[PDB]
Protein backbone atom coordinates (compact mmCIF):
# COMPACT_ATOMS: atom_id res chain seq x y z
CA UNK A 1 0.00 0.00 0.00
CA UNK A 2 0.99 3.33 -0.79
CA UNK A 3 -0.41 6.82 0.29
CA UNK A 4 -1.21 9.45 -2.40
CA UNK A 5 -0.78 12.99 -0.73
CA UNK A 6 -1.74 15.88 -3.05
CA UNK A 7 -1.41 19.53 -2.07
CA UNK A 8 -4.43 21.09 -1.07
CA UNK A 9 -3.08 24.82 0.31
CA UNK A 10 -0.33 27.10 -0.10
CA UNK A 11 0.56 28.60 3.07
CA UNK A 12 2.74 32.60 1.87
CA UNK A 13 3.36 35.13 4.95
CA UNK A 14 6.93 34.38 5.96
CA UNK A 15 9.30 37.11 4.20
CA UNK A 16 12.57 34.48 4.64
CA UNK A 17 12.74 30.68 4.76
CA UNK A 18 10.75 29.12 7.24
CA UNK A 19 12.83 26.70 10.06
CA UNK A 20 10.01 24.70 11.56
CA UNK A 21 6.18 23.75 11.20
CA UNK A 22 4.55 21.94 14.07
CA UNK A 23 0.35 20.69 14.23
CA UNK A 24 -0.66 21.71 17.58
CA UNK A 25 -1.61 18.53 19.71
CA UNK A 26 -5.57 18.75 19.40
CA UNK A 27 -5.10 19.14 15.61
CA UNK A 28 -6.70 22.63 15.26
CA UNK A 29 -3.37 24.28 14.34
CA UNK A 30 -0.27 24.84 12.51
CA UNK A 31 2.63 26.68 13.87
CA UNK A 32 5.44 27.91 11.50
CA UNK A 33 8.51 29.86 12.69
CA UNK A 34 11.09 31.55 10.42
CA UNK A 35 14.15 33.44 9.78
CA UNK A 36 12.05 36.23 9.44
CA UNK A 37 11.61 36.47 13.54
CA UNK A 38 8.20 35.55 13.41
CA UNK A 39 6.07 32.86 14.59
CA UNK A 40 2.68 32.66 12.67
CA UNK A 41 -0.86 30.38 13.38
CA UNK A 42 -2.73 28.75 10.68
CA UNK A 43 -5.51 26.27 10.43
CA UNK A 44 -4.75 23.18 10.44
CA UNK A 45 -7.17 21.86 7.85
CA UNK A 46 -8.14 24.62 5.36
CA UNK A 47 -4.41 27.08 6.00
CA UNK A 48 -6.64 29.74 7.16
CA UNK A 49 -3.98 32.09 8.70
CA UNK A 50 -4.77 33.31 12.38
CA UNK A 51 -2.01 35.24 13.54
CA UNK A 52 1.37 36.50 13.76
CA UNK A 53 3.11 36.19 17.09
CA UNK A 54 6.37 38.83 17.43
CA UNK A 55 8.70 39.35 19.96
CA UNK A 56 12.33 37.76 18.94
CA UNK A 57 15.03 39.97 18.16
CA UNK A 58 16.77 37.50 15.40
CA UNK A 59 15.59 34.27 12.88
CA UNK A 60 13.69 31.19 14.90
CA UNK A 61 15.16 27.77 14.23
CA UNK A 62 12.29 25.96 16.39
CA UNK A 63 8.93 26.09 17.87
CA UNK A 64 7.28 23.79 20.25
CA UNK A 65 3.65 23.21 21.20
CA UNK A 66 2.59 22.06 24.99
CA UNK A 67 0.66 19.05 25.50
CA UNK A 68 -2.47 20.99 25.86
CA UNK A 69 -2.23 22.85 22.71
CA UNK A 70 -2.07 26.48 24.78
CA UNK A 71 1.66 27.44 24.90
CA UNK A 72 4.33 27.48 22.28
CA UNK A 73 8.23 27.59 23.01
CA UNK A 74 10.26 29.38 20.08
CA UNK A 75 14.28 29.24 20.12
CA UNK A 76 15.99 31.76 18.51
CA UNK A 77 19.51 33.18 17.34
CA UNK A 78 18.82 35.89 19.67
CA UNK A 79 20.01 33.57 22.26
CA UNK A 80 17.03 33.65 24.12
CA UNK A 81 13.80 30.57 23.73
CA UNK A 82 10.45 32.53 24.59
CA UNK A 83 7.19 30.86 26.17
CA UNK A 84 4.59 32.04 24.02
CA UNK A 85 0.63 32.38 25.21
CA UNK A 86 -1.16 31.10 21.59
CA UNK A 87 -4.29 32.86 22.50
CA UNK A 88 -3.04 35.99 23.75
CA UNK A 89 0.11 35.91 21.72
CA UNK A 90 2.02 37.33 24.57
CA UNK A 91 5.28 36.38 25.69
CA UNK A 92 4.70 34.73 29.08
CA UNK A 93 8.49 34.10 29.90
CA UNK A 94 12.11 34.61 28.30
CA UNK A 95 14.36 31.60 28.59
CA UNK A 96 18.33 32.81 29.21
CA UNK A 97 21.67 31.12 29.46
CA UNK A 98 22.55 29.55 26.46
CA UNK A 99 25.32 31.52 25.09
CA UNK A 100 24.83 31.28 21.55
CA UNK A 101 21.92 30.30 19.00
CA UNK A 102 19.66 28.35 20.24
CA UNK A 103 18.61 25.74 18.01
CA UNK A 104 15.82 23.59 18.73
CA UNK A 105 13.37 22.68 21.81
CA UNK A 106 10.56 20.87 22.96
CA UNK A 107 8.21 20.59 25.79
CA UNK A 108 7.88 17.29 28.05
CA UNK A 109 4.65 15.68 27.81
CA UNK A 110 3.92 17.12 31.08
CA UNK A 111 4.94 20.05 29.60
CA UNK A 112 6.36 21.82 33.16
CA UNK A 113 9.61 21.43 31.50
CA UNK A 114 11.41 22.31 28.17
CA UNK A 115 14.42 21.18 26.96
CA UNK A 116 16.79 23.33 24.58
CA UNK A 117 19.54 22.91 22.91
CA UNK A 118 22.11 25.07 21.23
CA UNK A 119 25.11 26.45 19.24
CA UNK A 120 27.54 26.86 22.66
CA UNK A 121 26.97 22.94 22.51
CA UNK A 122 24.85 22.48 25.48
CA UNK A 123 21.35 20.97 26.41
CA UNK A 124 19.47 23.07 29.24
CA UNK A 125 16.31 21.74 30.98
CA UNK A 126 13.98 24.96 32.39
CA UNK A 127 11.06 25.14 34.19
CA UNK A 128 8.43 26.12 32.51
CA UNK A 129 6.37 28.16 35.23
CA UNK A 130 9.65 30.13 36.08
CA UNK A 131 11.26 30.32 32.93
CA UNK A 132 14.19 30.02 35.42
CA UNK A 133 17.27 27.24 34.13
CA UNK A 134 16.95 24.11 36.07
CA UNK A 135 19.94 21.85 34.31
CA UNK A 136 22.41 22.69 32.80
CA UNK A 137 23.91 19.92 30.58
CA UNK A 138 27.80 19.85 28.65
CA UNK A 139 25.95 17.19 26.31
CA UNK A 140 28.26 17.67 23.14
CA UNK A 141 31.01 18.77 21.65
CA UNK A 142 29.65 21.08 18.53
CA UNK A 143 26.10 22.11 17.82
CA UNK A 144 23.16 20.39 19.20
CA UNK A 145 21.03 19.89 16.36
CA UNK A 146 17.75 18.35 17.94
CA UNK A 147 16.59 17.81 21.48
CA UNK A 148 13.54 15.68 22.42
CA UNK A 149 11.80 14.01 25.25
CA UNK A 150 9.93 10.28 25.86
CA UNK A 151 6.59 9.28 26.08
CA UNK A 152 6.94 9.58 29.99
CA UNK A 153 9.56 12.28 29.86
CA UNK A 154 12.41 10.04 31.50
CA UNK A 155 14.51 10.38 28.69
CA UNK A 156 15.73 13.15 26.70
CA UNK A 157 17.25 12.58 23.39
CA UNK A 158 20.07 15.27 21.64
CA UNK A 159 22.07 14.69 18.65
CA UNK A 160 24.85 16.91 17.49
CA UNK A 161 26.96 18.03 14.71
CA UNK A 162 29.49 16.34 16.65
CA UNK A 163 28.86 13.13 15.36
CA UNK A 164 26.89 11.41 18.32
CA UNK A 165 23.50 10.62 19.58
CA UNK A 166 22.99 10.62 23.48
CA UNK A 167 20.02 9.79 25.94
CA UNK A 168 19.93 11.68 29.00
CA UNK A 169 18.25 10.30 31.85
CA UNK A 170 15.65 13.61 33.02
CA UNK A 171 15.76 13.71 36.59
CA UNK A 172 19.67 13.70 36.82
CA UNK A 173 20.71 14.92 33.91
CA UNK A 174 23.32 12.16 33.70
CA UNK A 175 24.49 10.37 30.26
CA UNK A 176 22.64 6.83 30.11
CA UNK A 177 23.79 5.76 26.46
CA UNK A 178 25.93 7.12 23.57
CA UNK A 179 25.17 5.73 19.83
CA UNK A 180 27.71 5.48 17.24
CA UNK A 181 27.79 5.02 13.65
CA UNK A 182 30.02 4.56 10.68
CA UNK A 183 32.53 7.39 10.61
CA UNK A 184 30.28 9.61 12.75
CA UNK A 185 28.59 12.00 10.20
CA UNK A 186 27.12 15.17 11.41
CA UNK A 187 23.49 14.12 13.49
CA UNK A 188 21.14 16.55 12.33
CA UNK A 189 18.15 15.49 13.81
CA UNK A 190 16.79 12.59 16.30
CA UNK A 191 13.52 12.09 17.93
CA UNK A 192 12.03 9.29 20.00
CA UNK A 193 9.37 6.69 18.24
CA UNK A 194 6.14 7.10 19.60
CA UNK A 195 6.29 4.29 21.50
CA UNK A 196 9.54 5.63 22.77
CA UNK A 197 11.44 2.14 22.06
CA UNK A 198 12.85 3.47 18.78
CA UNK A 199 14.72 6.85 17.98
CA UNK A 200 15.14 7.85 14.67
CA UNK A 201 18.12 9.84 13.66
CA UNK A 202 19.45 11.88 10.26
CA UNK A 203 22.76 12.08 9.33
CA UNK A 204 24.31 14.26 6.87
CA UNK A 205 25.50 12.20 4.83
CA UNK A 206 21.51 11.54 2.87
CA UNK A 207 20.28 8.45 5.62
CA UNK A 208 18.01 7.99 8.15
CA UNK A 209 18.38 5.41 10.70
CA UNK A 210 16.08 3.80 12.66
CA UNK A 211 17.85 2.53 15.83
CA UNK A 212 16.82 0.27 19.27
CA UNK A 213 17.32 2.10 22.31
CA UNK A 214 17.22 -1.09 24.25
CA UNK A 215 19.45 -2.59 22.48
CA UNK A 216 21.62 0.38 21.13
CA UNK A 217 21.59 -1.31 17.46
CA UNK A 218 20.45 0.05 13.92
CA UNK A 219 17.18 -1.91 12.50
CA UNK A 220 16.57 -0.01 9.32
CA UNK A 221 18.18 2.90 7.16
CA UNK A 222 16.52 5.31 4.65
CA UNK A 223 18.22 6.23 1.94
CA UNK A 224 17.69 8.28 -1.82
CA UNK A 225 16.70 11.48 -0.35
CA UNK A 226 19.20 14.48 -0.29
CA UNK A 227 20.65 15.95 2.93
CA UNK A 228 24.16 17.04 3.22
CA UNK A 229 23.87 20.73 4.25
CA UNK A 230 21.15 21.10 6.39
CA UNK A 231 19.11 19.86 9.97
CA UNK A 232 15.95 18.69 7.70
CA UNK A 233 13.26 17.33 10.84
CA UNK A 234 12.14 13.59 9.83
CA UNK A 235 8.55 12.29 11.07
CA UNK A 236 6.74 9.14 11.66
CA UNK A 237 3.79 9.23 10.31
CA UNK A 238 0.82 7.13 12.16
CA UNK A 239 -2.24 7.80 11.46
CA UNK A 240 -2.70 5.79 8.22
CA UNK A 241 0.08 3.51 6.95
CA UNK A 242 3.09 3.85 9.27
CA UNK A 243 5.72 6.13 7.57
CA UNK A 244 8.91 7.57 7.86
CA UNK A 245 8.68 11.57 6.39
CA UNK A 246 11.12 13.57 5.83
CA UNK A 247 12.36 17.11 3.55
CA UNK A 248 14.97 17.18 1.56
CA UNK A 249 17.85 19.32 -0.28
CA UNK A 250 15.85 18.46 -3.56
CA UNK A 251 13.06 20.52 -2.91
CA UNK A 252 10.58 17.18 -2.18
CA UNK A 253 8.88 15.77 0.60
CA UNK A 254 10.15 12.31 0.67
CA UNK A 255 7.83 9.26 2.49
CA UNK A 256 9.16 5.51 3.01
CA UNK A 257 7.59 2.82 4.18
CA UNK A 258 8.68 2.00 7.78
CA UNK A 259 9.01 -1.81 7.79
CA UNK A 260 10.30 -2.53 4.24
CA UNK A 261 12.38 0.97 3.77
CA UNK A 262 11.08 1.64 0.34
CA UNK A 263 9.74 4.86 -0.94
CA UNK A 264 6.74 4.70 -1.38
CA UNK A 265 5.74 9.03 -2.76
CA UNK A 266 7.85 12.06 -3.52
CA UNK A 267 5.73 15.03 -3.17
CA UNK A 268 6.79 17.73 -5.87
CA UNK A 269 5.90 21.40 -5.44
CA UNK A 270 8.47 23.21 -3.21
CA UNK A 271 10.74 25.63 -5.16
CA UNK A 272 13.60 25.19 -2.64
CA UNK A 273 15.28 22.89 0.36
CA UNK A 274 12.33 21.39 2.24
CA UNK A 275 13.20 21.80 5.76
CA UNK A 276 11.07 21.07 8.10
CA UNK A 277 7.34 18.49 7.68
CA UNK A 278 4.73 17.63 9.99
CA UNK A 279 2.50 15.14 9.95
CA UNK A 280 -1.09 15.65 11.87
CA UNK A 281 -2.11 13.68 14.95
CA UNK A 282 -5.51 12.42 13.43
CA UNK A 283 -5.68 13.35 9.89
CA UNK A 284 -3.59 11.62 7.00
CA UNK A 285 -1.90 15.45 6.17
CA UNK A 286 1.60 16.79 6.01
CA UNK A 287 2.54 20.01 6.44
CA UNK A 288 6.16 20.56 4.68
CA UNK A 289 8.26 24.30 4.78
CA UNK A 290 11.19 25.36 2.66
CA UNK A 291 13.82 27.96 2.40
CA UNK A 292 14.47 31.47 1.28
CA UNK A 293 13.64 30.64 -2.79
CA UNK A 294 10.22 29.76 -1.60
CA UNK A 295 9.16 30.89 1.84
CA UNK A 296 5.97 29.11 1.63
CA UNK A 297 4.23 26.13 4.09
CA UNK A 298 2.10 23.46 1.63
CA UNK A 299 -0.31 21.17 3.14
CA UNK A 300 -0.69 17.92 1.86
CA UNK A 301 -3.98 14.93 2.08
CA UNK A 302 -3.92 11.60 1.62
CA UNK A 303 -6.77 8.65 1.71
CA UNK A 304 -4.80 6.41 3.80
CA UNK B 1 19.93 29.61 12.24
CA UNK B 2 18.31 26.27 10.99
CA UNK B 3 17.83 28.39 7.64
CA UNK B 4 21.25 29.22 6.61
CA UNK B 5 24.29 26.54 5.59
Amino acid sequence: VKPNYALKFTLAGHTKAVSSVKFSPNGEWLASSSADKLIKIWGAYDGKFEKTISGHKLGISDVAWSSDSNLLVSASDDKTLKIWDVSSGKCLKTLKGHSNYVFCCNFNPQSNLIVSGSFDESVRIWDVKTGKCLKTLPAHSDPVSAVHFNRDGSLIVSSSYDGLCRIWDTASGQCLKTLIDDDNPPVSFVKFSPNGKYILAATLDNTLKLWDYSKGKCLKTYTGHKNEKYCIFANFSVTGGKWIVSGSEDNLVYIWNLQTKEIVQKLQGHTDVVISTACHPTENIIASAALENDKTIKLWKSDC
Amino acid sequence: ARTKQ
